[PDB]
RNA sequence: CUAAUAGGGAACGUGAGCUGGGUUUAGACCGUCGUGAGACAGGUUAGUUUUACCCUACUGAUGAUGUGUUGUUGCCAUGGU
RNA sequence: GAGCAGAAGGGCAAAAGCUCGCUUGAUCUUGAUUUUCAGUACGAAUACAGACCGUGAAAGCGGGGCCUCACGAUCCUUCU
RNA sequence: AAUGCCUCGUCAUCUAAUUAGUGACGCGCAUGAAGGAUGAACGAGAUUCCCACUGUCCCUACCUACUAUCCAGCGAAACCACAGCCAAGGGAACGGGCUUGGCGGAAUCAGCGGGGAAAGAAGACCCUGUUGAGCUUGACUCUAGUCUGGCACGGUGAAG
RNA sequence: CAGGGGAAUCCGACUGUUUAAUUAAAACAAAGCAUCGCGAAGGCCCGCGGCGGGUGUUGACGCGAUGUGAUUUCUGCCCA
RNA sequence: CCCCGCGGACGCUACGCCGCGACGAGUAGGAGGGCCGCUGCGGUGAGCCUUGAAGCCUAGGGCGCGGGCCCGGGUGGAGCCGCCGCAGGUGCAGAUCUUGGUGGUAGUAGCAAAUAUUCAAACGAGAACUUUGAAGGCCGAAGUGGAGAAGGGUUCCAUGU
RNA sequence: UGGGCCACUUUUGGUAAGCAGAACUGGCGCUGCGGGAUGAACCGAACGCCGGGUUAAGGCGCCCGAUGCCGACGCUCAUCA
RNA sequence: CGACCUGGGUAUAGGGGCGAAAGACUAAUCGAACCAUCUAGUAGCUGGUUCCCUCCGAAGUUUCCCUCAGGAUAGCUGGC
RNA sequence: CGGCGACGUCGGCUACCCACCCGACCCGUCUUGAAACACGGACCAAGGAGUCUAACACGUGCGCGAGUCGGGGGCUCGCACGAAAGCCGCCGUGGCGCAAUGAAGGUGAAGGCCGGCGCGCUCGCCGGCCGAGGUGGGAUCCCGAGGCCUCUCCAGUCCGCCGAGGGCGCACCACCGGCCCGUCUCGCCCGCCGCGCCGGGGAGGUGGAGCACGAGCGCACGUGUUAGGACCCGAAAGAUGG
RNA sequence: GGGGACCGUCCCCCGACCGGCGACCGGCCGCCGCCGGGCGCAUUUCCACCGCGGCGGUGCGCCGCGACCGGCUCCGGGACG
RNA sequence: CGCGACCUCAGAUCAGACGUGGCGACCCGCUGAAUUUAAGCAUAUUAGUCAGCGGAGGAGAAGAAACUAACCAGGAUUCCCUCAGUAACGGCGAGUGAACAGGGAAGAGCCCAGCGCCGAAUCCCCGCCCCGCGGCGGGGCGCGGGACAUGUGGCGUACGGAAGACCCGCUCCCCGGCGCCGCUCGUGGGGGGCCCAAGUCCUUCUGAUCGAGGCCCAGCCCGUGGACGGUGUGAGGCCGGUAGCGGCCCCCGGCGCGCCGGGCCCGGGUCUUCCCGGAGUCGGGUUGCUUGGGAAUGCAGCCCAAAGCGGGUGGUAAACUCCAUCUAAGGCUAAAUACCGGCACGAGACCGAUAGUCAACAAGUACCGUAAGGGAAAGUUGAAAAGAACUUUGAAGAGAGAGUUCAAGAGGGCGUGAAACCGUUAAGAGGUAAACGGGUGGGGUCCGCGCAGUCCGCCCGGAGGAUUCAACCCGGCGGCGGGUCCGGCCGUGUCGGCGGCCCGGCGGAUCUUUCCCGC
């Protein structure tokens, strides 16, 4: 809506907002990151440290699905089945433990932030971080790999 | 000119883009004509299905997708082979085939051949006279039974094997994953000077003992 | 020569007053400087000087207000000198 | 009232000056801080901490010059 | 000297009087030899003097034609914040307006050139702009053309 | 109808030409003098290109490129 | 246990109403409110209107701090507005602004290059200018004469206005 | 916004300047009002629309509000006060 | 009477032509014609920038910049 | 409490004209400073200048919420409106968020208390619990001795208010610890189909846009910055083709 | 692959107990109110008119006067310490 | 020193055909800047863009891998979403910048050369006869010509192919036609033509009305039609239209059956024996351009110049090695996609005559320039011309009367008719240019139903009228309350789940045949 804008207020305003002295004009300063080193490296090095110069190696050709590994903490391991796969394992007389397929639910590496709780569990990824096999196997799980 | 805090922004507005816009006012219209057009097809190819051939179950590339199952572009030779039909009669009966697939594996190249297998059994041929049906169908399965199926031919689902819950053995609590994947990267990054390495300390082995 | 041939101001009074000799465009010559284009509070020659009918000022010319109209003869405020 | 390399100012006497003896702390490192300052950088400087050393009988002192000056981004190159 | 700053050089001559002219001199700021120096004729070229001639002047006057002027008819434009009498003050340091004073009397005609810092043109002088363009070169970076080497078209014989 | 004249100085030899719309000149041109290149597979020049084109229907008493500027008289020294 | 009385103002769009205290300059600039204004769309006003819409004019009556608005009179002759939302090519004194129109100047400058006109008559409503006649003059054969080229293109010639 | 400027006082260059350059506070710029006749900055005082009272700075012959007080004490005569 | 004046026909076209040379002339345009387009070229520079009331209310200073008629930056401002 | 009232008077005036006293220079603009002898403006009418797109940032409103979003496609008499609306869910592909850090190879965020043991060696095998530590502040909330009442009292019946002190402490702030990735220094252990120039672990500093019980996504609006003709008008120029 | 069982939600029912009849509704009662029709037909009730009537509210068509009270203010007398 | 055959050339107004030029919005091939940004500027950017040249079509181009990948692999091209403002390029500055995978729209595949076999099996032309004319074919004939072994046709093309055997299946294609089709298919297929509901009812307004009231019946009449336009206002019913899987007439076209006629010719599996490929091209060097392509992505010039278990690619130059993947240097191909030109339509929160196209109109017109080119202004009487007969003054322009009209205070640039500016009339004023702010005063024009001044509640008194008041009865309707008085219920639990995988659903990353159809 164009009459909720300071265009309706600043009419019979001879400056329109922009000031007498300095005025409104085209490109003062240049257009665009102008002169990012000469007269505007103070802003630039103030909020873009790092902004200019190259740094690492440079590799042709990326392709993005090589490194496609999502990862999922161990504080969500137990959201990637139904609930009902949960209460029965606790309640389970016997030690048969649940398997959840993190690869079936979309994950490849299984991280170990959060905790899990106590109840065996067998899970089944590409990738697991030492932590989070050292708690899997502190509630009486299993880590078992897939390709 | 910057002020304050930002981000660096780069437009890619120097290069006369306003001679080249493409405005979508003729979306609703192209949808429209699109849908017609699949209408008229589906009429003009009376009981066949309204989609087209069958297409294959085929595994998607990448290590991103290979979990994945889609429809590929039409069955191999060596799957219409041991399927037995005819890869110049497969067309005809509505199965599509793709001459410049190969199958690298015998569990993929199963799956499709049980597909043939079930969708020559679905299938309803018309005879080429109809006064005269001469090895194509009995007049009671196309009498009322043949309609135009609408969709993909038997979908491409993809299948997750459910996993019962098991007592876990010793042997599985004893596994290291983590060490074993450490292991099995430092195997294959030293490999091959680890064999070179051998090499020279059988070159050095000989010279001495000679 | 004369009594004397005092010094000055007025947008260094005064260019819709003039003139245009000078300076101060473009042509050209000389000296000096510069590799050169070119330059010279150096010299020299040739080089378009537009408009007033408006307002005021001023100069003159009719008139105007008040004595009822109109005319003759007059006075002198004031200004100049 | 001399000298301390140099401009000037400060400082300094069994010193910081002069002469000897031994040396290489003018080395390897991570942060913090001060100075200019926007509390950005560079340069310079201060106080530590961890090595390895020097010197001295030792306490200690020393990571350059008694202090205040003596200097230099991105990109590229070159060496380790 | 069309070339000399000092300089209106110094001497002579021309005049009553000459920063002018001519002749002469020459350590010549900074003359000078494909241009130097002469020399008739020529020149809408620059300069000085003399005779004659005259309103250039003393020193202005008079006359003639066309205007201007007045009239009938016809009929613009420039320019215009508002306007239009001054002295002083203060003020963007030179007022038509403001302050203080002087004062102020309709509507006009012919003139006039003091003012309106009059009009005409977004100063051409001067500076600035990270605005140009014409030209030059011992600026930077290129380039047509040219010189040179190599390869190919490109072959057959001999002497070195 | 229809020249004022004379004595000189500077410049340009003269006649010619020139900035249409501020400069008619002492400027340009000029004859004369001098220098340079070239014998044609060439000199000088045009051309995006062609063994293209101009000089050239030419040939050194010619063509091309410069400087100075009639006559007279001279045109000195210097190749760092 | 109110009852011979059967009764008792207003209020409180709560985005409303009420009370008390202090305060009030403003360029550049920012913010808020606008029952200020223009145009169009969705709703709504059982809206207005040929018994007279819009627009315009007005020494008419008023309201509001203001932007503005309402009403009377006249002209006009066919459409228009209020409220809740929505959307803008949405508000002018300037820009040596654009286009159009109009003033003062001003009945002014001006209608002054090449010697020159005058008398009578006719036609005609009307004659300094047309036509005829009579004079006086000019071009003066390198013409103000007689013919062509280029260019123009019917200007040629009659008749009429 | 990043042109500042002015005044008391301190203060540098300059003969000085309504000059140029600093420090401090205030002001003008952005600010009207009373007074200084007049005036960006001085003196008083800062501002919604008004009535009454009283003041500031400054005044009270007349312009021009207010001494038209029987004001007090002296000083001063200028033919540029 | 000549390097004379002039008609018509031809040739040369824009970084080109043509010039007895003045940067002259090339259709009132010439130190690079005219026409259309790129193009609404760019401008730290000049001019303008349209209704009302209420509330708050500055800066001409610091640092850096081929920076000095401009910016970034801190400061001062307003709003939430 | 008085007077006065229809063809003459009564009241009114913002509005029309005129007179007088005081005050009053012409607006816009740049500017330290304009009435300026600074520029633009003769007059009137109409037109006339911060826009739209994209991308960010923050604020605000709305829906859903560890998710969110169909925008591309498809299905729905193809169509007045309707080019709308509705729906899809094995159309969520995908985007953004949910994990960071390193140039990369890669790695990748849970501790606290009570116990027996090697040696409770700065510590390794477990047990049991609990589930992001602690200090100082901290809105709110909870307890609360003691008071506050009636016509009065010996003696409790029900709850309301004030209340010194005490307690649990949201968000947030300061600080101290802890965890993850990079990089140093020191050091000793552990693993085994590959006994390795293999893999893992510890302590103490330090670098990170991190963790430490999520806050995001989509839509709308506002403001600011930017690229675009970019608030409007304005060069001297440059290029292409005639 | 089908068919089952189990779990989680649901959608209807067969019944009771619990809180309510509610802002989800009807029937009976009880109270109250209104309306219509009878009866009540006159010291009641209502309607309209008159008094230059009174008590209230508001307000005088215009122009004016006075009084006392209160707020603020400028003055003047008188007296006491 | 002649005649023939061939080869290589030439001429012809030879017989029959074809091309040229236009448009050019979209598409293909080239060529190709600078303004601009970088706060200067040269690389860069603008931009492979403007301008320039050539070539097409209803689409074009592309296109069936010398591909992507590195996976558990996908599988022509084109388009959309995403990848992604990413990898990368870049005075690593300003800036630039894809692809793969994934999801969709669409979906379609093929043909030669070569190697071989088959008596050149092949093709064009000219005559003759017949069936038909429609994009000129068929059939037959010609000791009729020519092309062609310097290679036509059939088979066949990397997905392998061919020939023989052996076994199995006889399976059935295309085209032109007669009669009729069902007739086509979101409801005939398309084009053209002609038609199809209901008020001009009563009373009124007006110049004219389509306006305003009314039309008892459940409501004037029709409505599958209440879109729109015209008509003297503003109309569902006055007219054209609108609605309708409405009607009638004519023409054209694409899907079958019975039949006609013509061509029309073997397919698969196994075994054996054979056969297999595009060269001044790839590739290398160098140069210039181009790209995100970075020790060189693509393109081109010049030089070098291949191979055959080879060659290309495998995003860092090189050697060795393994592996993967394709098969270049020949060709065709629909769909999805594009479309500011054209033909014909529909619509709009757009503009409303200085706006919107330059152009609402005799507009690319008038006019300007030698030319290239530049380029306007300009809409409105009235319902109907009923466009002012006639008289009169004047030479006429122009007037005064008269007349038409609802209106000429609508009179042919004529709807309305502002401001600036001007004339006249009326009022007021005037020597400090006008104009303005504050305060009064005077005059004037209007306004006030001004001119004896409000009103209304209760009470008192006076004189009058009356569906006449309270209390009771009958009926109707409400409001409030009632242990639930009675139901109907509502929330929360609460049990047999009798009741729902038959006799109720939807789900579940929960278990199973240990009854059932696929190893
Ligand atoms: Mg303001
Ligand atoms: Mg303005
Ligand atoms: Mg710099
Ligand atoms: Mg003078
Ligand atoms: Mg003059
Ligand atoms: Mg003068
Ligand atoms: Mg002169
Ligand atoms: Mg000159
Ligand atoms: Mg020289
Ligand atoms: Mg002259
Ligand atoms: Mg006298
Ligand atoms: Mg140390
Ligand atoms: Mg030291
Ligand atoms: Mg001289
Ligand atoms: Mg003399
Ligand atoms: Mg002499
Ligand atoms: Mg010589
Ligand atoms: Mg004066
Ligand atoms: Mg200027
Ligand atoms: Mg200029
Ligand atoms: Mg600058
Ligand atoms: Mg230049
Ligand atoms: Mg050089
Ligand atoms: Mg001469
Ligand atoms: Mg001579
Ligand atoms: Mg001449
Ligand atoms: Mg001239
Ligand atoms: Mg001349
Ligand atoms: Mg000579
Ligand atoms: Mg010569
Ligand atoms: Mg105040
Ligand atoms: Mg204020
Ligand atoms: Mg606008
Ligand atoms: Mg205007
Ligand atoms: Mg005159
Ligand atoms: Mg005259
Ligand atoms: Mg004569
Ligand atoms: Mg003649
Ligand atoms: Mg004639
Ligand atoms: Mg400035
Ligand atoms: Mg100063
Ligand atoms: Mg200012
Ligand atoms: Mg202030
Ligand atoms: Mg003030
Ligand atoms: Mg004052
Ligand atoms: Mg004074
Ligand atoms: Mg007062
Ligand atoms: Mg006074
Ligand atoms: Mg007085
Ligand atoms: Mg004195
Ligand atoms: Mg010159
Ligand atoms: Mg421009
Ligand atoms: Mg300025
Ligand atoms: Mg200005
Ligand atoms: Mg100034
Ligand atoms: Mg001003
Ligand atoms: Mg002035
Ligand atoms: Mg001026
Ligand atoms: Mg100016
Ligand atoms: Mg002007
Ligand atoms: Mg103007
Ligand atoms: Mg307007
Ligand atoms: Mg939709
Ligand atoms: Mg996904
Ligand atoms: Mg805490
Ligand atoms: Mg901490
Ligand atoms: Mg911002
Ligand atoms: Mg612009
Ligand atoms: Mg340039
Ligand atoms: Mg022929
Ligand atoms: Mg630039
Ligand atoms: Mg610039
Ligand atoms: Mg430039
Ligand atoms: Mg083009
Ligand atoms: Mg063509
Ligand atoms: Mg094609
Ligand atoms: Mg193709
Ligand atoms: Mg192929
Ligand atoms: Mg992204
Ligand atoms: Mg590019
Ligand atoms: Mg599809
Ligand atoms: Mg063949
Ligand atoms: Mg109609
Ligand atoms: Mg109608
Ligand atoms: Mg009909
Ligand atoms: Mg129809
Ligand atoms: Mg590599
Ligand atoms: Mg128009
Ligand atoms: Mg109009
Ligand atoms: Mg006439
Ligand atoms: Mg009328
Ligand atoms: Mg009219
Ligand atoms: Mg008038």
């Amino acid at each position: 809506p164009s009459r909720l804008r300071k265009t309706r207020k600043l009419r019979g305003h001879v400056s329109h907002g922009h000031g007498r002295i300095g005025k409104h004009r085209k490109h003062p300063g240049g257009r665009g990151n102008a002169g990012g080193l000469h007269h505007h490296r103070i802003n630039f090095d103030k909020y873009h440290p790092g902004y200019f110069g190259k740094v690492g190696m440079k590799h042709y050709h990326l392709k993005r699905n090589q490194s496609f590994c999502p990862t999922v903490n161990l504080d969500k391991l137990w959201t990637l089945v139904s609930e009902q796969t949960r209460v029965n394992a606790a309640k389970n007389k016997t030690g048969a433990a649940p398997i959840i397929d993190v690869v079936r639910s979309g994950y490849y590496k299984v991280l170990g932030k959060g905790k899990l709780p106590k109840q065996p569990v067998i899970v089944k990824a590409k990738f697991f971080s030492r932590r989070a096999e050292e708690k899997i196997k502190s509630v009486g799980g299993a880590c078992v790999l897939v390709a | 000119a910057p002020s304050r805090n930002g981000m660096v922004l780069k437009p890619h507005f120097h290069k006369d883009w306003q001679r080249r816009v493409a405005t979508w006012f003729n979306q609703p219209a192209r949808k429209i004509r699109r849908r017609k057009a699949r209408q008229a097809k589906a009429r003009r190819i009376a009981p066949r299905p309204a989609s087209g051939p069958i297409r294959p179950i085929v595994r998607c590339p990448t290590v991103r997708y290979h979990t994945k199952v889609r429809a590929g572009r039409g069955f191999s030779l060596e799957e219409l082979r041991v399927a037995g039909i005819h890869k110049k009669v497969a067309r005809t009966i509505g199965i599509s085939v793709d001459p410049r697939r190969r199958n690298k594996s015998t569990e993929s190249l199963q799956a499709n051949v049980q597909r043939l297998k079930e969708y020559r059994s679905k299938l309803i041929l018309f005879p080429r006279k109809p006064s005269a049906p001469k090895k194509g169908d009995s007049s009671a399965e196309e009498l009322k039974l043949a309609t135009q199926l609408t969709g993909p031919v038997m979908p491409v689902r993809n299948v997750y094997k459910k996993e019962k819950a098991r007592v876990i053995t010793e042997e599985e609590k004893n596994f290291k994953a983590f060490a074993s994947l450490r292991m099995a990267r430092a195997n294959a990054r030293l490999f091959g000077i680890r064999a070179k390495r051998a090499k020279e300390a059988a070159e050095q082995d000989v010279e001495k003992k000679k």
